[PDB]
């Protein structure tokens, strides 16, 4: 699952991002 | 803590191509492109200025974690997530496959076998239906 979190910090990063 | 430090970190990773220490304008718009986005440069610098405390162009870790950690409203956690879905659901059918996992962790840059995909969907797979669910990639993504 820490391939999971990661990734998804990731994809939320670009969504925080694209405010 | 340490630990959601290294997370961010990690994550800051899959960013910083070159592993120079920061993301540049370049680097955003590598990863929104794997991800299915194509930002214009305009767009991208307006996205890396949102975040560059230090006015140096480029995101660093600190500026990173910075907007990583900041508190982000419940209602809109909620919404975050949702987009978060909709990157990996990318045939929109409301269920992230196998193989749409395998396409998201391969664009990202990540590398794994296609066992560590199916294992990936198989320990957030709790319903058992081959598939992971909204519920289920909130009850993983929290
Ligand atoms: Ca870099
Ligand atoms: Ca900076
Ligand atoms: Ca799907
Ligand atoms: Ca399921």
């Amino acid at each position: 699952r820490r391939k999971w979190q990661k990734t998804g910090h990731a994809v939320r990063a670009i969504g925080r991002l694209s405010s | 803590t340490e630990e959601q430090i290294a997370e961010f970190k990690e994550a800051f990773s899959l960013f910083d191509k070159d592993g120079d220490g920061t993301i540049t304008t370049k680097e955003l718009g590598t990863v929104m492109r794997s991800l299915g986005q194509n930002p214009t440069e305009a767009e991208l610098q307006d996205m890396i200025n949102e975040v560059d405390a230090d006015g140096n162009g480029t995101i660093d870790f600190p500026e990173f974690l910075t907007m990583m950690a900041r508190k982000m409203k419940d209602t809109d956690s909620e919404e975050e997530i949702r987009e978060a879905f909709r990157v990996f659901d990318k045939d929109g059918n409301g269920y992230i496959s196998a193989a749409e996992l395998r396409h998201v962790m391969t664009n990202l840059g990540e590398k794994l076998t296609d066992e560590e995909v199916d294992e990936m969907i198989r320990e957030a797979d709790i319903d058992g239906d081959g598939q992971v669910n909204y519920e289920e990639f909130v009850q993983m993504m929290t």
